[PDB]
């Protein structure tokens, strides 16, 4: 119930629109790391993919999550940018 | 001339093989006089030989040598001012130790090396001497004697300059002292080197806090008297002028938090310069950045001085750096507790951006638990990463159980046995478990309690209680007093914020009373319940079934569980009877405890403690007398016997049941009783108020490593219990038990020890304000709580 | 206490007491040997006996100290495999608790540092001295210790599943896949990882985890 | 080490106190140099508190009394020359007082605590400060003319060497075991010489006769130096902080262990030694009526024959004891006790 | 007396079993930190193993 106190639960990478706007296709992997910092999650199963999840769960308000997915090629060059701002 | 073969004499344990390895010459070698001289010189140089001499034949040479004795043991005597371990370490570091040999001349150097130790410690007149005793085997036992001399004392601390402040005011803050007040039992004038540096820095800080930005200490001199009993310390200074801070400019990489830092660096016009204030500003900027995840910012403040205007311009350069992330949270030292019992307390998450305040909150929540003696936290940068850290909490576990066992007085009522175990962290699972029992010729008692504080992940608590009580005055049904009771409680608790929680629960109680002695208060209650027993006899019985709704609230912000030094705790508990119960009443009780540290190290602490209780019947009924409050004892007022404070029973003249002479009876008509008789038997009341003031001090003789296990205190206790329904008009000739103003007071000393069996409490108190019928108990001992 | 006799007979009595099984008097003799007669002919055997007797009293910190001293002072010695095995034994004994064992408590979620040190020592022993007589027992103990460490990781993952920290759950199970891929707890962790992916709506990753579960389950 | 018992002496003459006068509260337990001065049949004495008096030399009656005092902490010997009385204090002030009425002639701040006895020569007043500075003050107005810097050890002995003057050069000892000679025109260094052996090695006031400088270090050596070069001529393994007397062809000294010795002027070979006063804290010796006189911390005065070294007389004077030096001049022997009383001994 | 302290509970540990990789994807590359090498099983185990110090003159 709403009477039970709950602390805030934060998960993932801290994302700001200014930081996300600096990513371009063709950027090097280290350049992306410089722009955003290290991603806390990545594909373990054989693809060069980075996941930036910006998830905030307030005590009783609904959760919000932004997901930015970056796919690099075999050489480490960014090839696809996927941004889901909500849900 | 040739060395036909190696020959040696007089040696027993020195190997001839190593000797052959060592000297310039060995078996079969052609040798000459110069080589012989070199060989004997080398044999002398071996160190482990005392002296060497040689026999030369026409064709070959032979040598004989004496072994140097090895040290069998090292012993010390005297050295009252300093115990033996570091002396042993210094002596061994000087090149002499057990299992190795020494020359007689080495004592001349060992004595100087040892006297230098006392010279450094502060005893310049000390002297040392040593003696060696031979063993039956070729070994020496070393006896060493210290004649430690008079310790030197500080004669004067003089400051040259210091036109702005007097010397006494300046040196009042120093740790060194040249004069001691009459009333000091501790503290001494004895000089110490590294303490002087701290006092010099204290002088620096004193002047820097008053705006003397260009203060410097020119030089300091320490000198001895010719007899080496006195010490003189002189400090030369140039204080200069005092400057007022013109303004603060902040620049660099603010990471978007410029406004907050500008608020942190705000100043009023014309304020004097102050070093500690700018240091606080820097630390506050670091703290502010730390909340947003900037763990390693660069903060540097550079003051710029105007010579003519005598004002300070302050430049602060800030670089926030990167925002850091928590990769792992680790726990070390939890050999008994589950990982989850500690992880549930965390406010910082794994796999999220760092918040330093969240880490601090987790540390504080761990300290508040009481399961650990110490808690430390370390933020370790992940090697090879620019922006990731691991957070490690290091704990030491402590005994959370208590074993309360005791034996009652062997009076005519027979031996009484009491036992019980209370455990807060059962098997490291976080469950609270308690078992209590008591066996007496009259009474058999049992109680069981189990609580799980984390019935849900959010900290909802669930727990229950069972108890059984049975008092029989005699082993027969021949109209003797009996009191049987049992019941159940179940409670649900949940938090409402970081520091506050609420409770709700249900309870059942059975009570069965038989053959009560007629007395005023019990029988006023019995009339309130609609019973009309006869006051002239003990043939009576009363039975009730009760259901209550339980409610509670607790505030807790203590700095740690077992020996608090800061914060306070407030607990509220209450009951109300559910419709359908036999009794109809409410009852509420309030507990508070507040700790105020009067010391930077929290060694001197003032504790304020209070207790309150009030209950009353709801309909025409009254509150049952078995729910009454009691006062007196180690829990409430230490100078008084347990439950003695408060109203006393008034008995009616009645025929005693199971009567036999050679027994004491109250208002027994068999003994000729004819009127109401006043007694000392405490009966409790429906209103209660207790307050205590305590002063917590360091323990005089316990060492630092054991200081956390002992607490000593001086206390002032006061309390009172009274009956709000006592009708003083009907009973004018007896004490007015409705008056709340009969305050008992006591004072004494208490000592708390965290023993292997749990906390032990010893106290001695003098109850210097008493009332009629109060029973004193000056010495008290208790287990648990 | 110990007489002033030469090392020979005091060492003989130390052997006698050690055979008798009174470890404490054996320690009193052997420590007298060590203190009074350093670098004697008996010093190596004295240190080995000291390690053994300390281990039998369960004077575990002293056993650690003696073992470390022996390794440091004797970098190579024909009996060093024994000392490595004793190091592993002492570390793996520090990981136990008598009272909890009596009640049947599963201790795998308590502090795993001692078990990790024991794993390090036994692994070093087995890959350093494969033909020694202690290697089979050390291998069995290594299997047990790997299971225990994987279980600790699984318990942390389960807690964060209950808290709702999905990134932490994903990363913990990934670490389990990297470090303990062949343990049972790693098999138990896969559904947690798939659930954590689905909670963040990372469907493409959850499908991969589901494929792993389907391929390995039977 | 225990303090030696008071020796049993059969007095060959009975010394008596001519007069006594109290001077405030004296120096007390503070180790200091303050001692009385005699000039023109007038005695000048002071105390640490700041009191200074003029006393008639043959009766002890007061002439004038003033206070320089917060205490002044007067710790520097009373010196009188040319109508001025000079006192230094631990607040780094040197006072010049008129001998006629005791009013302040001038007051000057110096570089440090003026522990040493002021020395007056060639129109200058020489001061040696605790922080290792030697300074010259004009005797008329009190202005500082020149300063000399001397190295200070980390740990030293309380007190400072007072310079001596010869042919325009001032010779002074140092806390680091050096004897320094400086030209008094501007304080230019002439030569410097170490007199310690291979630890505390503070130095005493030197004495010059026939072109030879005699100096004495605490644990170091008694040595004779050439006044021109400073080269060492001979040395002896003796040590003291007390002043020593050079008379005729003998040297009288009291070592750091309170042993009284006589030495030859050339070579420094020992003539005799007296050891009965061992570890009794003795004052510096003085010659009076052909005898050697020393006080002790218990308040006895001991009279020593200069030929063989045996005691000739013994008298109990004051209960507070004697720390600072006695004074003998113009046929009068003077000494001031710790409590501040000044005695005239006959 | 001669045996190791504790219990033989470690001998009851279940054997390790490697995971199978589904087609079209790999499993995470393994660290070497906990690789257990294959070795001869001829040695004694449990209470059967003598742990008294080996004799050497």
């Amino acid at each position: 119930e709403r009477v039970v106190y709950r602390p805030d639960i934060n998960q993932g990478n801290y994302l700001t629109a200014n930081d996300v706007s600096k990513i371009r296709v063709g950027m090097t992997q280290q350049q992306v790391a410089y722009a955003l910092g290290t991603p806390l999650m990545s594909d373990p199963f054989g693809t060069n993919t980075w996941f930036y999840v910006f998830r905030q769960q307030p005590g009783h308000e609904g959760v919000t999550q932004q997901t930015l997915t970056l796919t690099f090629n075999s050489s480490g060059v960014l090839t696809n940018i996927d941004n889901k701002p909500a849900l | 001339f040739v060395v036909k073969d190696i020959h040696f004499e007089g040696l027993q344990r020195v190997a001839v093989g190593a000797a052959l390895l060592s000297m310039p010459v060995r078996t079969g070698d052609t040798v000459n006089d110069e080589d012989i001289s070199n060989t004997i010189r080398a044999l002398f140089a071996t160190g482990n030989f005392e002296d060497v001499r040689v026999l030369r034949d026409g064709d070959t040479l032979l040598v004989q040598v004496k072994e140097r004795p090895t040290i069998a043991s090292i012993t010390f005597s005297g050295n009252k001012s300093v115990k033996d371990d570091m002396l042993k370490q210094n002596l061994e570091a000087s090149g002499v130790r057990v299992g190795e040999s020494l020359d007689r001349t080495t004592i001349a150097d060992i004595e100087k090396g040892l006297e230098d130790f006392y010279y450094s410690v502060g005893k310049y007149s000390a002297s040392v001497k040593a003696v060696v005793t031979p063993l039956p085997r070729n070994r020496v036992d070393l006896k060493l004697v210290f004649q430690e001399g008079v310790s030197a004392e500080i004669q004067q601390i003089n400051i040259v300059g210091n036109h702005a402040f007097t010397t006494d005011e300046l040196i009042s803050h120093f740790q060194l002292r040249d004069e001691v007040p009459w009333w000091n039992v501790v503290g001494d004038r004895k000089y110490q080197k590294q303490k002087l540096a701290g006092d010099l820095e204290t002088l620096r800080s004193y002047y820097l806090d008053r705006g003397y930005a260009r203060f410097n200490i020119d030089s300091t001199q320490v000198s001895l008297t010719p007899d080496k009993k006195g010490i003189y310390v002189t400090v030369n200074i140039t204080e200069g002028d005092q400057y007022k801070l013109s303004g603060v400019e902040v620049s660099g990489n603010l990471a978007g938090h410029s406004a907050e830092i500008e608020q942190l660096t705000k100043i009023e016009p014309g304020e004097l310069y102050n070093g500690t204030k700018v240091t606080k500003m820097e630390d506050d900027i670091k703290k502010l950045l730390g909340r947003y995840g900037y763990a390693y910012p660069r903060v540097q403040s550079m003051p710029e001085i105007n010579d003519a205007d005598k004002t300070v311009k302050l430049r602060v350069n800030v670089d926030a750096g990167n925002r850091f992330y928590v990769r792992k949270i680790r726990f070390e030292g939890n050999d008994t507790s589950k990982d989850a019992v500690l992880r549930r307390e965390m406010r910082q998450m794994e796999g999220a951006w760092l918040g330093s305040d969240l880490v601090d909150q987790g540390k504080e929540r761990l300290n508040r638990l009481g399961f650990f003696e110490t808690v430390d936290t370390d933020t370790q940068r992940v090697p090879g990463s620019p922006d990731q850290v691991d957070v490690v909490y290091k704990v030491k576990e402590r005994n959370t159980g208590s074993f309360n066992f005791g034996i009652g007085y062997g009076t005519e009522s027979g031996v009484s046995f009491q036992a019980g175990v209370q455990q807060d962290n059962w098997l490291g699972t976080g469950y609270a478990v308690g078992i209590n029992g008591t066996k007496n010729d009259y009474q058999t008692y049992a109680e069981l309690s189990v609580t799980n504080p984390y019935f849900t992940v959010d900290g909802v608590s669930l727990g229950g209680r069972l108890f059984y009580n049975d008092f029989q005055a005699d082993d027969a049904d021949l109209s003797d007093y009996t009191n049987k009771s049992y019941g159940t409680d179940v409670t649900l608790g949940f938090p409402i914020n970081e520091y506050n929680s609420l409770r709700a629960g249900l309870g059942y109680v059975h009570n069965s009373l038989s053959n009560m002695q007629p007395q005023v208060a019990m029988w006023r209650y019995l009339y309130s319940m609609g019973e009309h027993p006869s006051t002239s006899d003990q043939d009576n019985s009363f039975k009730t079934d009760d259901f209550t709704f339980n409610y509670g609230w607790t505030y807790n912000k203590l700095d740690r569980g077992y020996f608090p030094t800061d914060g306070s705790r407030v607990n509220l508990t209450g009951k109300v009877t559910i419709p359908g119960s036999d009794n109809e009443y409410y009852k509420v009780t309030l507990d508070t405890a507040t700790y105020v540290p009067i010391d930077d190290d929290h060694k001197w602490v003032v504790l304020g403690r209070t207790r309150w209780g009030y209950g009353d019947g709801l309909g025409g009924k009254e509150m049952p007398f078995y729910e009454n409050f009691y006062a007196g004892g180690s829990s409430t007022v230490r100078g008084f016997q347990s439950n003695t404070i408060g109203p006393k029973a008034v008995y009616f003249p009645h025929q005693a049941s199971n009567y036999d002479p050679d027994y004491d009876y109250e208002c027994a008509t068999q003994d000729g009783a004819k009127d109401l008789c006043k007694s000392d038997d405490a009966v409790g009341g429906n209103a209660m108020a207790v307050a205590s003031l305590e002063f917590i001090t360091p323990t005089p003789f316990i060492s630092d490593k054991y200081a956390n296990s002992v607490r000593t205190s001086f206390f002032w206790d006061m309390g009172t219990v009274w009956d709000t329904n006592w009708d003083s008009s009907q009973y004018s000739g007896y004490p007015d038990y409705s008056d709340p103003s009969n305050i008992r007071m006591s004072a004494g000393i208490a000592l708390q020890w965290m023993s292997p069996l749990g906390p032990l409490v010893f106290s001695y108190a003098q109850p210097f304000k008493k009332y009629d019928g109060d029973k004193a108990e000056q010495f008290q001992f208790n287990i648990g709580k | 206490e110990v007489p002033d006799n030469p090392p020979n007979e005091i060492y003989a009595t130390a052997q006698q007491k050690l055979q008798d099984g009174n470890w404490r008097q054996a320690i009193t003799q052997l420590e007298a040997l060590d203190n009074r007669y350093p670098f004697g002919p008996y010093s190596q055997q004295v240190q080995l006996d000291l390690i053994y007797a300390y281990y039998k009293n369960a004077d575990l910190p002293l056993a650690q100290a003696a073992i470390d001293r022996f390794i440091r002072l004797n970098p190579t010695h024909p009996n060093i495999d024994y000392v490595m095995y004793m190091r592993g034994l002492t570390n793996m004994a520090l990981d136990d608790s008598a009272l909890q064992g009596f009640f049947g408590v599963d201790r795998s979620d308590r502090d795993p540092q001692h078990a990790r040190a024991a794993f390090s020592d036994f692994s070093k022993l087995v890959r350093g001295y494969p033909n020694s007589q202690y290697t089979t027992d050390a291998t069995k103990r290594l299997v047990f210790l790997k299971d225990r460490l994987a279980k600790y990781e699984y318990s942390v993952a389960e807690y964060y599943t209950e808290r709702g920290a999905w990134v932490a759950v994903v990363n913990r199970v990934e670490g389990m896949l990297r470090d303990y891929p062949d343990t049972q707890a790693t098999r138990d962790a896969l559904p947690l990882m798939e659930n954590a992916y689905r909670q963040m709506q990372m469907n493409a990753q959850a499908e991969k985890v589901a494929k792993i579960i389907a391929a390995n389950s039977s | 080490v225990k303090m030696s018992p008071l020796p049993t002496v059969e007095n060959q003459f009975t010394p008596t106190t001519a007069w006594s006068t109290s001077v405030g509260s004296g120096i007390g337990n503070f180790y200091s140099n303050l001692h009385p001065a005699l000039a023109d049949n007038v005695v000048y004495a002071a105390d640490r508190a700041g009191l200074v008096k003029a006393l008639n030399a043959d009766d002890g009656k007061e002439i004038w009394s003033v206070s320089l005092a917060e205490p002044a902490l007067l710790s520097g010997g009373v010196t009188v020359s040319g109508g001025h009385v000079y006192i230094g204090s631990e607040k780094a002030q040197v006072y010049a007082l008129n001998t006629s009425d005791g009013t302040v002639a001038w007051q000057t701040k110096v570089a440090g605590e003026a522990l040493s006895r002021p020395v007056v020569s060639d129109g200058l007043v020489l001061i040696h400060t605790s922080n290792g500075q030697l300074q010259a003050l004009n005797e008329a107005d009190g202005a500082v003319k020149w300063t000399v810097n001397l190295d200070m050890p980390s740990l030293s002995l309380r007190g400072e060497s007072a310079p001596t003057t010869a042919f325009g050069a001032a010779v002074v000892g140092g806390d680091n075991g050096r004897v320094s000679a400086v030209l008094m025109e501007q304080g230019q260094m002439i030569w410097q010489q170490r007199i310690s052996q291979a630890l505390s090695d503070v130095d005493t006031t030197p004495v010059v006769v026939n072109g030879v400088v005699f100096a004495l270090a605490y644990n170091g050596n008694l040595t004779a130096l050439d006044l021109r070069s400073g080269q060492i001529m001979w040395k002896r393994e003796l040590g003291s902080v007390n002043d020593f007397i050079v008379d005729g062809n003998r040297i009288y000294l009291v070592d750091q262990n309170d042993r009284v010795m006589a030495l030859t002027i050339d070579g420094g070979v020992t003539l005799w030694t007296q050891s009965d006063l061992l570890h009794r804290l003795l004052t510096s010796p003085v010659l009076y009526n052909g005898n050697l006189v020393v006080g002790d911390s218990e308040g006895y005065l001991h009279w020593i024959n200069v030929e063989d070294g045996r005691f000739v007389a013994q008298q109990k004077v004051d209960s507070s004891g004697f720390q600072t030096e006695p004074v003998a001049a113009d046929g009068k022997l003077l000494i001031q006790a710790k409590d501040g009383t000044v005695y005239s001994i006959t | 007396k001669r045996q190791v302290s504790g219990d033989e509970a470690y001998l009851e540990a279940a054997p390790l079993a490697e995971l199978h990789a589904p087609a079209g994807m790999i499993l995470p590359v393994t660290s070497g930190d906990y690789a257990i090498p294959v070795t001869n099983g001829s040695g004694a185990v449990g209470k059967a193993l003598d742990i008294r110090p080996p004799a050497q003159p």
